[PDB]
RNA sequence: AGGAAUUCCCAGUAAGUGCGGGUCAUAAGCUUGCGUUGAUUAAGUCCCUGCCCUUUACACACCGCCCGU
């Protein structure tokens, strides 16, 4: 599965329950029109590009 | 999903400020995304004419 | 390229009974150990004994590429050189576990350098890197050929636990195989582990 | 005028290959400097290091690693000479041979960490890119110092095959080996 | 500067400076072909042992070491690009290795004695040409895996050099010198003998059209390529084992069979 | 088809200090060892304990494809019981054969099975009919491989060293093999020669 | 080149190096000044271990009753 791109739209807030990471929402570089959400270890703001080798996966899911 | 539930919502008459509060937000995040899928379509010609009219 | 090899839950420590420190044995010190309520049978130095009597008289230490780690229950991590032999009978065993335990160290008595030695915890720190980690466990459903899991040219950690109930539990393993279908001593199973691994590396 | 780090060593062909890293490794024509000694205060905000240029970044994290620390001139003799090294043996910029290994080197994904007495459980995170160039420069170094230590091999030429190794992508290096199993263990987790 | 390669020590020496400027004396039992690199930066070395050292000018310890040969090498010299290197030595066996990758590039096997005299061509890389005392010297070039040419020695070859215009290869073997024309292949132009023992190393001077030819006996004969004749004669108190010329004809290096 | 093992010189005796009666161990009876001017090292009973363990755990001794035969040195023939289980610590091992020379029998603790008892020598005659012998040693220049020794339906019996040091000679064995080029020891020879004949009869 | 445990630390900070004074208390293999060189990571949560408070100024907008003995 090819390596995707993805930029920071929103800055949601530290997890707490996993570990400490912050919770982002992020917009595919593709002009799909895509937003899901993700989990990044260290230190992040808007407008970082963040590379998925797995795009698939949702952060919250049951 | 939610979608299809909110329009059964409107159309009842019940708490329409809460949905429309939520539904309004949901199609803004979502707007492009929305855009593409046809088969979303149908979905929202029930939930235009539904939405102004109960308003 | 190397093989190493982690007894991990050795059941090691050293109580003292009148005037005298000894390490811990279950029917030696049958008496103490019923006081304080601790249980009988988990005091078996012997499966830490026996393991490494089959790991460095194997030829695979004998040609050079096996290293030896001990994680005791106490959470002290021992490395034993591969120029070691280990004592062979049980009560002088005692006697070098019970001066490495206090001293930290083990000096040559033919040679200047150290033979064993207490180092610094995790273990995971002073494994080469990039090499597979690789555990041990009975209950594993699938049994896994020895000969398929041995690496052409990397180094290689596999964890036998050292202990007769309970399984490998640790941090840096990424996967647990089973290698027979029945439960093996933990001296057999690094006599088996050894063996496969000499003729895939040419040692014969 | 030109301005070339070490009066030597241009900085215009320089080019980045990754489109996430391009704004955290400060190597273009506003942060081209003669020497990487610059005495500034980059500590001072969060996020203001990603405008320290990445010369001056590898001399900083150079000087942690197995020295007395606060020797900062010793540490940039020794990028000079790597540098000279690495342009001797190669024969390109060494400026872009870092670029490019510290653009191998840097992790994608990390595994975030669940750990209780017992055992630890584990799950699978993305890693920014402040994060990335931090870990990369952080394992170059601590695989250039490992190599130097009790070698008759002064540290210059074992930073140099760093480089060299991570550029070219080669597994003969510390950094690319802490990599792939890193990302490894990430992938076995999700 | 020179750099003069004796027993187990490769020894650096300026314009006049009686003492070496800098020694190499790692070597276990010997050094072979001490070579500089266009750049004049790293220089190539040889041992007993089978292991290619690259040397910095300014250091200490050799920067890489190659292990594929298993007998001694004495014959090291660099490409028209300056980040590879072709090895000969007494295994039968030539190879290229490539200096930043740190391996083996590539290896021919078509030789029956001691191979101990390779040369490079600065005009085209992966195009070298290389001795031995099988009596032929064989061309290991183009893109290829096997030699495109060959050519036949009547004595064991000790030298072989390369003008660089005209493609024109000279060898030395005994008391002959051969001329060899690539325009077609493997043509004996000119065979000449002017010495009494056997012809020790062949050079050329920064003027293509003089030839310096040292040998055994105590003597070093300058030839015109134009003529293919002798036009000056030098005469040593030991015999010529090397012979060096440096920018225009400057300085001219004779290295004996004594110290 | 079977087989059979034969520990040959084993250290294994009984002596009296005091009034009660103990198994013979150099590291314990070094006393009495010094008298008489018996060569102190020799009693070595640990060699017959370890190599049971893995002989009675190893997965063809469950499917009932090996037997093992006790020769001492005191020429005194044991033979053990498939089912019987050797203790795993060396203290409570000596008890049991303390207690085998004097009474001749081991019976089961919960059934009257015949599990340890001496039988008439020489043990040739309970050999099986059409079994060929071959002894161990690391003496032999050539090495043979153990895959190719097994016969696939005959019963075969080898005669391993349970002494301290020494050569294997006794006269019904027919042939003589290596099986390494290194110096094991009689526990590591055990382990290998119910690997090798594990694969070969489709136990796994 | 110093195990198990355990303590401390966010910018001229950690760490290294030298040079002085003995000041109405304290301080001698110690105490306190002054200068030189100068870093890695972090700028956010209540998940663990705890602490401090609350659950009766009517712009717009928002919101619409803690419980028990
Ligand atoms: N069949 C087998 N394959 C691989 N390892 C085995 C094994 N049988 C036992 N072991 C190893 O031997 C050690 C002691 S034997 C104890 C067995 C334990 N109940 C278990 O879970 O396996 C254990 O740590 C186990 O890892
Ligand atoms: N490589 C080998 N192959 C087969 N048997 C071996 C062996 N190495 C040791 N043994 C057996 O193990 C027993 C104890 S080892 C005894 C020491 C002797 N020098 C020796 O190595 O053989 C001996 O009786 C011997 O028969
Ligand atoms: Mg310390
Ligand atoms: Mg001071």
């Amino acid at each position: 599965q090819p390596i995707k791109l993805a930029r920071v739209t929103k800055v949601l807030g530290r997890t707490g329950s996993q570990g400490q990471c912050t919770q982002v929402r992020v917009e595919f570089m593709d002009d799909t029109s895509r937003s899901i959400i993700r989990n990044v270890k260290g230190p992040v703001r808007e407008g970082d590009v963040l590379t998925l080798l797995e795009s698939e996966r949702e952060a919250r899911r049951l | 999903d939610i979608l299809k539930l909110f329009n059964e919502f409107i159309q009842l008459g019940s708490d329409v400020e809460l949905i429309c509060r939520c539904l309004f937000f949901l199609l803004r995040i979502h707007f492009g995304q929305i855009t593409s899928n046809q088969m979303l379509v149908p979905v929202i010609e029930k939930l235009r004419e539904t939405t102004i009219s109960k308003v | 390229r190397r093989l190493i090899v982690v007894l991990e839950g050795a059941s090691l420590e050293t109580v003292k009974v009148g005037k005298t420190y000894e390490l811990l044995n279950c029917d030696k010190h049958k008496s103490i150990l019923l006081k304080n309520g601790r249980d009988p049978g988990e005091a078996r130095p012997d499966i830490t004994h026996q393991s490494l009597l089959m790991l460095m008289d194997s030829p695979l230490n004998r040609a050079g590429l096996l290293q030896v780690y001990i994680h005791t229950q106490k959470n002290v991590l021992i490395e034993v050189n591969p120029q070691t032999r280990i004592p062979r009978t049980f009560d002088r065993f005692c006697g070098l576990m019970v001066q490495l335990l206090h001293k930290l160290s083990v000096r040559a008595a033919d040679g200047p350098q150290k033979l064993l030695k207490v180092i610094k915890n995790p273990v995971s720190d002073h494994f080469p890197v990039g090499c597979m980690k690789v555990g041990t466990s009975f209950s594993i459903p699938v049994v896994s050929d020895v000969r398929e899991l041995v690496p052409s040219s990397d180094p290689i950690v596999f964890v036998v636990g050292a202990f007769a109930h309970g399984k490998v539990s640790v941090e840096y393993t990424e996967k647990m195989v089973s290698i027979s279908n029945y439960p093996l001593s933990a001296a057999l199973t690094c006599a088996k582990l050894t063996t496969a691994f000499e003729e895939v590396w040419g040692v014969i | 005028p030109d301005i070339k780090l070490f009066g030597k060593w241009s900085t215009d062909d320089v080019q980045i290959n990754d489109i996430s890293l391009q704004d955290y490794i400060a190597v273009k024509e506003k942060y081209a400097k003669y020497l990487p000694h610059s005495a500034g205060r980059y500590a001072a905000k969060r996020f203001r290091k990603a405008q320290c240029p990445i010369v001056e970044r590898l001399t900083n994290s150079m000087m942690m690693h197995g020295r007395n620390n606060g020797k900062k001139l010793m540490t940039v003799r020794i990028v000079k000479h790597a540098f000279e090294i690495i342009h001797l043996l190669t024969g390109e910029n060494p400026l872009q041979v870092l670029v490019n290994a510290i653009i191998n080197s840097g992790p994608r994904e990390d595994s975030t960490r669940i750990g209780r007495a017992g055992t630890v459980r584990r799950q699978a995170v993305d890693v920014s890119p402040l994060r990335r160039v931090n870990q990369a420069i952080w394992l170059l170094c601590t695989g250039a110092r490992e190599a130097a230590f009790r070698n008759i091999k002064t540290i210059a030429e074992c930073l140099a095959d760093e480089l060299i190794n991570a550029a070219k992508g080669s597994s003969n290096s510390y950094a690319i080996k802490k990599k792939d199993e890193l990302e490894r263990v990430a992938k076995s987790n999700r | 500067n020179y750099a003069v390669t004796a027993s187990s020590r490769i020894h650096i020496y300026g314009r006049y400076s009686q003492e070496p400027i800098k020694t190499f004396s790692r070597f276990k039992d010997t050094a072979y072909c001490a070579t500089f690199r266009q750049d004049g930066r790293l220089l190539v070395a040889g041992s007993e042992d089978g292991g290619v050292q690259l040397f910095d000018i300014s250091g200490r310890a050799p920067l890489r070491q190659f292990e594929g040969h298993t007998k001694a090498v004495h014959t090291v010299d660099f490409t028209a690009d300056k980040y590879h290197v072709v090895s000969g030595a007494d295994d039968y066996t030539v190879k290229l290795w490539d200096i930043p990758n740190s391996k083996e590039i590539l290896t021919f096997k078509e030789h029956s004695d001691y191979v101990r005299c390779g040369c490079a061509s600065k005009l085209n890389p992966d195009l070298f040409i290389t001795g031995s005392y099988d009596h032929t010297v064989k061309m290991f070039d183009a893109r290829t895996s096997e030699s495109v040419l060959s050519v036949e020695h009547g004595q064991p070859v000790e030298s072989v050099l390369l003008f660089p215009s005209g493609g024109l290869l000279v060898s030395a073997g005994g008391r002959y010198v051969k001329v060899w024309d690539m325009l077609k292949g493997g043509q004996l132009l000119v065979s000449l003998k002017n010495h009494h023992k056997t012809v020790t190393c062949l050079c050329l001077s920064s003027s293509g059209q003089r030839l310096l030819s040292g040998s055994l006996d105590r003597k070093v004969k300058v030839y015109s390529t134009t003529s293919y004749k002798v036009v000056h004669s030098f005469d040593y108190a030991a015999s010529i084992l090397s012979l060096a010329l440096a920018h225009e004809d400057e300085t001219i290096v004779v290295g004996m069979t004594n110290g």
